[PDB]
């Protein structure tokens, strides 16, 4: 898939399409 | 024939046929990954017109972008020979950002001082041909201009923006269009009545890789080696007459720095880094009884006469100590892109390296002005006693004095190229070196 | 220069000859190739070479 | 003070520029080649040398490996200072390449034009120009000496030099169409100049000696060589006049992985005309002066920088059913793309499209592999031709989407496919790979 | 749509392209680089500075490696407009390297000429004229400082840089030979011009300073490296005056490993005329009036392009008797050994003939060793000077084999070599590996 | 030429100086039949020339050229017509208006061998001892008084 | 004109002097010139303009 890797120095990151909603 | 020379091999000739490492024809390539490009039309917010700020968001068509290229239509208000390159001095402002970082700010300043210095004879005609009324034309004639971007993505692939590794955050270009165009809706400072807007739209090509390159890119972290632009305007010290004014202008740069180039100007004359005289090319109308010699021939208002600059000498002082000896501008304006870069370089632009290829972007050379406490540009100025509109004084005089119209340049731009790191990882970029 | 580094001087900086000898006794004696096409086309030519009974008969 | 300053200036983010070092730039390292000699040697040419005649050379076999190819012209000039435009080149109608009964490439005269007008991009061009036309205003009469480079795969680089040596069984020729009107020596326009001399032409091939141990090498040993094709067929256009705004889907024909579609509209009558004719300083006959004419051009500065007088208002490809980018202004093609993949200027009339990030190199750069696409089509949209070419007030005073009226003339499209292919050579034969 | 729709169309014809790739062009990896610095230091110069004189100057240890050196003159004009062609370098009339008492090679003005004629091209070239020579229509009184940069083996390229580190017993000079006569400063032909002032003379030179681990580097351990030569001896012309076209056989006196032989036909009366003058546009004083004389050059315009001025009909070359290659005729080596070997622009009576593939390059690309050839020539055939040098009609309109009655003042004759040679640098000292 | 390497080449003042040299009385008038006008003819004549070669095979039979042997290399001959010649297209310098444009044919006499030995010869390795002409001009500075 | 020295190297090889040996010093030549020569500065005490 096209999204960015588990490891690196950059922390703040939000996975999109993996959320509870509302 | 060629075999007697075949044969003609001695001892000397080991240094250059014993055991070769080379065959000259029989050559290799590189199979490399594929990809296409793609010219994609980007949506401009705000409202386009003469001294409007817009912006552009670039639109994920593709994995990778590099050349930008913003393209006007404009209508000509004025005859043949009353323009210079009015697409360029549109384009006033246009800087690059990214997630809300800004990395690098050009100047249409800026923009005439590359072409000065970086591109080569039949690409700046063609750059000029691309920005300008080259073929006489009068007034009426609408022409679609083109303004390439130079950011550091823009030239190379290999620095090509990967949009595609920074899925979390936008790139954007915002643009500020000057207000005074001249021979478009202005004359000088006089307003050209009817002058119609112009027709806006910013293109970016993208490139589309395959399959297992895009995931490489859109995965895995990647440091970018870039180039970014320092500036800030200074005023100048362009002396009255009898006097050679000194000025030490303190400079406001930080990171390892390629070059340093500048540049003396009428702001209210685009391209004007000459002093005007009553000779060819030099002013409104010289050779005949309508000269005059405080407006220039707007067609042709870069010439390569340093007899009609400003500065006559200049050096770099690092921490109170003379980076080297005193030299004059016409150094700084022909030999060091001689030494440099390899074109030409028209009066009034001045350069001076550290780096041994400049126009390259392989490293070769960098004064890093985070270390540096105080460094400062002093320059000489030139004697401002010649009469601009006698012939017989301005092609007839020493290296030390220039025209009583040297004083219109007021602006002193001085510009610096540095290097710093983008780093990309996560889906966000960012620098490394803020 | 000095010492050891003048030793090495007739080694190191003065220039040794190329134009060894000249055309009497040698010199220019091993500048003598055989010109050859250095690739001629072997298919008309190459019928006498292996097939030569053929043309006779 | 000196230098010295500026190295102890020295800080934490120069780890990515001089911490440990890899390559110090002042210790220049040469690799040592293979011994070798060039030499200029003359063909033998078949056939009578004239105007519409054609000749072929087989190519003579000394050496080992040819890479360069000058094909040289004595003419002799009837008109006057102007009148030529390229007369070499046009002279030099076709040039077929042919390996062994199978032809690789064919260039034609107005190829010859084009590749000039997008890849030399400085003193090349200009001396380009000097080897192939008269450039000093010479009279009536003059008489000088041509040299018409080739361009093919072989030529301008010797990394791909056509060994000779390799192929033992299959025959190199060369074969040269000569145009029956040549302007400026045996017709003015259509009109014929009486006494015109026929040409004395030569062919000159530049061929490479290897020593012993290459020789062997080359001789014995295979090669798959990368080689660089033209493909080209010539067609028409419906330029309109007034009122009408014209499209027209040009159906191509193409295969391979393609570097560039180049393309022009042309004039058949001159050579090398690919704009209008208008009454403005250097684009017409006499033009400026009450004897000006929009019909016949002022030859010697046929070409021209002003896009206003060409025909091109906007292009697109399209490929199996969707569009391969956005419609773009025909200055587009004229300036940017050229600006973007050369970096040298194209005149007016003259457009490019690349798919190569350099197509003026050798190295693949980016293919649109034309064998893998069922339907490539060229959208053309052509400006109005209504402006007045014999009034400069008009023709340059006007709008974008309006030309010269004269402009309906360039009725003859030229599209140029340069694509890549593969040369093996086995056991004494060479060939292409790959046919289509 | 777009691009996608091309990548899809993958197939056989790419598995030599894009199959297996080895690179991607859109990463790509800098190289990091020893860190240095570069400064521009004046040098004392040594003897009385003036017209005739000569200076040495004495390149001090104020840097680790040495590169590029500009010899500065400032001049005072004495004529107006198109009076003077390029007058730092008439007076410079040569210059010489000379590393610890051995001399390595030897620049002379004429030879300046031909390169910057030869070499270098177009922006360049003309900036360069802008640092040679006055080019803005300058009247009489003016005065400017002129920038001669040299072209020494370690002038080019940092790859070559001269490590005077590594010469700590090897002082290193430059003998400055200036001239006695320059064309629009001192003389105007053979008339002398009162109250012409003495130029101001400076030899700057650009001094690298390395980082401490590279410096010791240098400083102990041994280096070579291949560095280029210049040959050269003057002789005389044999141009004819009518009826005949003149041969002449010149032996060359060259040895080491060649990369090509320039030469031209300089009129010894001033400075970089190797064409004949005639009543045509820039090729004389008061051309295109009845004021035109013919003996005299528009000195602003003395380079052209027009080979109809130019001497040399044809030549060969010829080695240990044999010949190199049939013979060429000038235009060949005027127009098309220049577009072979650089891709620049030659004027008209400068010739080049190579034997090497790329001659701008420093990387050797085949070299011919005249140390193994016992007596090497040139054979050269001259135009017949029969044309009326003042009537435009036969000067513009003539044939192929004839030329200028003023032909005949191109007496001498400019043979120079490039060569290569090797320089051995270890315990303070350095020099030539190979005599002669 | 041999497969377009030179092995001689002859020029029109050789030809001369061989003739001048090495034919005798006889045969030197025959020469001269074959080449120019002996016989007072006058202006509009016109006659067939020979012009036969010197090169080494054209000396003797023992040095006869062997295309059976040389299978790989075409033998050529480059013929190169002079503009001035003297009493057909020139009267010294001056052009003779209407002179007709030369007619040349090229004769080579062929040698057909027996199968017996034409299969030695293309079998067979050969050298040949022959003669070859190095020539360059010069000129010559001849004194008055 | 050709004035030679007459130091104690300068007329004979036998004691020629050996620069190489001398490779820590220098060696110079200095050369004063009169304010006054006979018949090409001064003719007497006369100056020849």
């Amino acid at each position: 898939s096209p999204e960015a890797a588990d490891f690196a120095q950059f922390a703040p990151k939000n996975l999109q399409a993996q959320n509870f909603l509302t | 024939g060629g075999l007697s020379q075949l044969v003609a091999y001695g001892a000397q000739d080991v240094y250059l046929t014993g055991n070769p490492q080379i065959t000259f024809f029989k050559t290799v390539y590189r199979r490399y990954t594929n990809f296409a490009i793609e010219s994609i039309q980007q949506t401009i917010n705000g409202s386009v017109g003469f001294g409007n700020k817009v912006s552009t968001q670039i639109s994920r068509n593709g994995d990778l972008i590099t050349d930008i290229v913003v393209e006007f239509v404009l209508t000509k208000g004025g005859n043949g020979g009353t323009t210079y390159y009015p697409a360029e001095e549109l384009l006033q402002d246009v800087e690059l950002e990214i997630g809300g970082q800004r990395i690098d700010k050009h100047y249409n300043d800026w923009f005439r001082t590359y072409d000065a210095l970086f591109r080569m004879n039949d690409d700046r005609y063609n750059y000029r041909r691309m920005t300008d009324w080259v073929n006489n034309e009068l007034v009426g004639a609408q022409k679609r201009f083109y303004v390439p971007l130079i950011f550091f993505f823009n030239q190379t692939p290999g620095l090509a923006l990967p949009l595609i590794a920074l899925q979390y955050h936008e790139v954007k270009l915002y643009f500020t269009l000057a207000s005074q165009v001249q021979g478009v809706n202005y004359n000088g400072s006089s307003a050209i009545a009817g002058a119609a807007q112009p027709t806006m739209s910013v293109w970016v090509d993208y490139i589309f890789l395959d399959t297992q390159e895009r995931t490489r890119f859109a995965q895995l972290p990647h440091e970018y080696l870039i180039e970014q632009l320092q500036f800030t305007g200074s005023e100048t010290a362009t002396p009255s007459a009898t006097t050679q004014a000194s000025q030490n202008i303190r400079l406001n740069f930080n990171h390892p720095t390629k070059y340093l180039a500048w540049n003396f100007n009428n702001p209210t004359n685009y391209g004007q880094y000459t002093a005007l005289a009553n000779i060819p090319g030099a002013c409104s109308g010289a050779g005949t009884a309508a000269a005059t010699v405080t407006t220039p021939d707007y067609g042709n208002t870069g010439t390569y006469n340093e007899q009609l600059a400003v500065l006559d000498s200049a050096k770099i002082q690092l921490n109170g100590q003379d980076r080297f000896a005193t030299r004059k501008g016409s150094y700084f304006n022909k030999v060091q892109p001689y030494q440099s870069i390899g074109g030409v370089t028209p009066a009034g632009v001045y350069l001076y390296s550290f780096a041994l290829k400049p126009a390259g972007r392989q490293p070769s050379g960098t004064c890093n002005f985070s270390r540096i406490d105080n460094a400062t540009l002093s320059l000489t100025y030139k004697t401002c006693s010649i009469d601009a509109t006698s012939p017989a004084a301005v092609l007839g005089n020493t290296e030390t004095v220039t025209a009583n119209t040297a004083t219109l340049l007021t602006a002193l731009n001085i510009y610096a190229k540095n290097y710093n790191v983008l780093r990309i990882m996560s889906g966000m970029g960012g620098l490394a070196y803020a | 220069l000095s010492g050891e580094a003048a030793a090495m001087y007739g080694d190191v900086v003065v220039q040794k000859t190329t134009r060894a000898c000249r055309k009497s006794e040698g010199g220019f004696k091993d500048v003598n190739t055989e010109l050859w096409g250095t690739s001629p086309y072997l298919g008309r030519g190459d019928g006498e070479v292996y097939n030569m009974p053929a043309s006779n008969q």
